[PDB]
């Protein structure tokens, strides 16, 4: 077969559900991405290999000369030089400050890596940033892969897109691509026409609720949030609101500060 | 044989970020320090906030153990309200908690643990049919020559490649002295890691059903459950089915690939023993009763299981004098406090970012070990028929279960069991429905000025959320987590924490490739993003 293309997974301040995201790939399922799409050459949960082992393998893809794409999981801690998260004793700040630049193409998958996410909420105790925001001065501008998690049909959907092109999609003012970015989550919602005729549910314990009505007076973020979710769903099967759960704006940057609280609008 | 110290820092086949030290003497551990080196300050982060809003916060700590803080939060600002939640909001939160617990537990062995114990490359020399033989010898499910022809033609295929990805500089490239499974089996085992890494999307699938997604649910509010569509025929068929595909794959090929790696491993009863036990019970009919629970809370000191003691939450201590934090006082959660203090790998005689707990001063192993063990002891029928079944095949007394070998062979003995449960309580939630009770949500209000907490034994041990709320927001807000617990380092009082403690003896033939470290941490199943938040 031909030569697969090298991917790294770098995992920063993260909590694995990026990670656990994309080993629910369907149709290509993870399987086919890690034998036939990609060679996965790094990745801190499932590879063999650990310790000293581990860091061979890493340096050994990220000095290939084909080049590699580089996966981010997870804020970068900043503060107090970094010391708050550190892989084989080398802070992740100086960790991605190394690798990042030397890829051909960076993703920043999930609202963590694009934006700083959890940890980078008020008062943001370990410095946490985005892997833009952090590494703006060495020049590194990844394609932001947004949500908590985000979709993984919007990280396998990139991926193929870069294989194919040599290049981004088009992205949007947040680096995210506007082929999955593009819509807000509420002008695709099954709900739409109730918000739309003021039909609001009270209480989640409300026969409103029962019957389906709009979310919006319950705290929905979803008139001002950017994904894909009614349109893809997850799992193949449900999202947020057809679980009868508002939004919480989850691919929007600092969105744990900026929606909250998450019951109110 | 080897003298000097290993360090593996990246620990890989874990969530999150350990650094594990040891001292060897003469090919044995003789003394271990486990070391999280990343944090986040969830706790800090969630001072001053809205407590309705902990949950979404909280759920954010781990994506693997996804759900589980999500539903002890809820739990805890249930309890700090004062709410009953509905019956089926019960039912639906412990559902979706069972389904967790099956796709965690596969995952676990296969994509994490097993490679400590099976060389894929050598399936690369098995016969596939005298392994489809072997397959078909442990198992009601016949499996055929054909389909691991398929599995190791598609392998072949990719090591001819030269990338080998995943299994770049694996430790048992070449072979490797502690690895001891025959082509066959490897063969076996590597099929059914490829075949768990689809079946995982239908378990991953369940939860989703009720609970909108996977990761990160999103249906539980406090007072009960969103998901009114849950309450219908087709998505309670929906979940049955991807529940009933899953039980199949526990009992068919789980369990059997546990059962005949143990067999080539027994001597792994021998390395990886604990003390001490601590569990919270789950699966509650009373949400304010934990004995309630169909396995129930327990205390055991010194492996006494004669004298199972309460569970007394007022005993949890949690210290940070080993700990990257302000100080050295021990406190319990409801005065728990996060003060952030770094000071390098052993410096002021510190070396990790978790908190130490302590059970009455005591370092308490925690996880499916633990639970299975209570249970057995407390008369529990499903987990001792189980167990009982499992030591005849193997062929051990009880003593056997003391060790890495036993604590493997407990995350599957919970999973089967969890896996049967998980049909009787969908019974029950059908015929709740039947009698006509389609309520899942429950009214409540929020005191300016409350305790609350919330417990959930996850498949990683016994969680728990601690708030107090002032003047109607979070006035504290403190997670004490399974891997705390158990991976957290030493107390003010010098004690190894469990992991640390099951490390001394442990033989390593190459210190290059110290697989045998890995084989007792992963049998803990860590989870560092849980254990620090
Ligand atoms: S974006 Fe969300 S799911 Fe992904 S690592 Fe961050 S907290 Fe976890
Ligand atoms: S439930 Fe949310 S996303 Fe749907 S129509 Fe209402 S506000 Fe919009
Ligand atoms: S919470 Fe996130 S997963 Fe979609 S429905 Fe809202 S953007
Ligand atoms: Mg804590």
């Amino acid at each position: 077969g031909p030569r697969r293309p090298s991917v790294v997974y770098l995992h920063n301040a993260e909590c694995t559900g990026c990670s656990e995201s994309v080993l629910r790939a369907f149709e290509p399922y993870i399987d086919t991405l890690i034998l036939d799409t990609l060679s996965l050459d790094y990745h801190e949960t499932i590879m063999a290999a650990a310790g000293d082992a581990a860091e061979a393998a890493l340096e050994q893809a990220v000095n290939s000369p084909h080049g590699f794409i580089a996966v981010v999981e997870g804020g970068i801690p900043t503060a107090a030089n970094g010391i708050y998260g550190k892989v084989a004793n080398h802070t992740m700040l100086d960790i991605c400050s190394r690798i990042l630049p030397k890829a051909q193409a960076v993703i920043a998958y999930g609202t963590c890596a694009t934006f700083g996410g959890v940890q980078a909420a008020k008062p943001n105790p370990t410095g946490a940033k985005g892997v833009n925001d952090a590494l703006k001065h060495l020049g590194v501008k990844a394609i932001n892969i947004a949500g908590c998690p985000p979709n993984p049909y919007n990280l396998v959907g990139t991926i193929v897109y870069y294989l194919k092109n040599k290049a981004a999609p088009e992205l949007d003012s947040l680096n995210r691509p506007t082929m999955f970015f593009g819509q807000t989550v509420h002008e695709q919602c099954p709900r739409l026409p109730h918000f739309d005729a003021g039909e609001f549910a009270p209480s989640f314990e409300s026969e409103e609720a029962r019957k389906g009505w709009c979310l919006y007076e319950l705290g929905c973020k979803g008139p001002v949030t950017m994904n894909n979710c009614p349109k893809i769903k997850f799992n193949q099967t449900n999202w947020p609101v057809d679980a009868g759960h508002p939004c919480i704006g989850c691919s929007e940057p600092d969105f744990w500060d900026a929606m909250t609280p998450f019951y109110q609008n | 044989s080897y003298s000097g110290p290993i360090v593996v820092d990246p620990v890989t086949r874990i969530e999150g970020h350990l650094r594990i030290e040891v001292e060897v003497e003469n090919g044995k551990v003789k003394n271990a320090y486990s070391s999280s080196t990343l944090f986040r300050g969830l706790e800090i982060i969630l001072k001053g906030r809205d407590p309705r809003d902990a949950q979404h916060f909280t759920q954010r700590t781990c994506g693997v153990c996804t759900y589980t803080h999500a539903l002890a939060s809820t739990r805890c600002v249930d309890n700090a309200v004062g709410v009953h939640i509905p019956k089926n909001a019960t039912y639906i939160r412990n559902l979706v908690l069972g389904a967790q617990y099956l796709h965690d537990h596969i995952v676990h062995f296969y994509h994490l643990h097993a490679l400590d114990f099976v060389d894929v490359t050598a399936a690369l020399k098995a016969d596939p049919a005298k392994a489809a033989k072997v397959a078909s010898s442990i198992s009601p499910r016949k499996t055929t020559a054909a389909d691991l022809k398929a599995v190791q033609d598609k392998l072949k295929t990719f090591v001819e490649s030269g990338q080998l990805g995943p299994f770049t500089n694996a430790y048992f490239l070449g072979g490797h002295p502690a690895y001891y499974l025959d082509p066959e089996t490897n063969l076996i085992a590597t099929a059914h890691y490829l075949e768990a890494l689809r079946l995982q999307v239908k378990a991953a699938r369940a939860m989703a059903v009720f609970g909108a997604k996977n990761p990160h649910t999103q249906f539980t509010v406090v007072g009960g459950v969103t998901c009114y569509d849950a309450l219908t025929p087709q998505r309670i068929a929906e979940f049955e089915a991807l529940w009933k595909e899953t039980k199949a794959f526990v009992d068919e090929v789980y369990i059997p690939d546990l059962l005949v790696v143990a067999a080539a491993y027994k001597d792994w009863t021998q390395y990886g023993g604990t003390d001490n036990f601590i569990t919270f019970g789950e699966f509650p009919k009373d949400e304010y009763d934990l004995n309630s629970r169909f396995f129930k809370p327990g205390v055991v000191f010194k492996r006494d299981f004669k004298n199972i003691k309460p569970f007394d939450k007022m005993q949890i201590e949690e210290h940070v004098r080993h700990s990257w934090y302000e100080g050295a006082e021990a406190r319990h959660p409801w005065k728990g406090q996060t003060q952030p203090k770094y000071t390098d790998l052993h410096g002021d005689d510190r070396y990790s970012w978790m908190k130490a707990p302590r059970y009455m001063g005591e370092p308490m192993e925690t996880g499916p070990l633990a639970q299975v063990l209570i249970a057995y002891s407390q008369g529990h029928p499903k987990v001792k028929a189980v167990t009982d079944a499992v030591l005849a095949k193997l062929g051990v007394g009880p003593e056997a279960l003391f060790s890495t070998l036993g604590r493997t062979a407990a995350r599957g003995i919970e999973t089967a069991v969890i896996a049967e449960y998980v049909g009787v309580m969908l019974q029950e939630y059908k015929d709740n429905i039947a009698k006509g009770d389609n309520v899942i949500c429950a009214p409540w209000e929020m005191p300016k000025q409350a305790e609350g907490v919330g417990f959930v034994n996850a498949p990683r041990g016994g969680l728990s959320h601690w708030i107090r709320i002032e003047d109607g927001k979070i006035g504290n807000f403190q997670l004490v987590v399974p891997s705390t617990w158990t991976l957290g380092p030493r107390c003010d009082k010098n004690k190894l924490s469990p992991v640390e403690a099951s490390l001394i003896g442990t033989p390593v033939a190459d210190a290059k490739r110290p697989v045998e470290i890995l084989r007792t941490v992963h049998s803990f199943d860590p989870c560092i993003a849980c254990g620090v938040h």
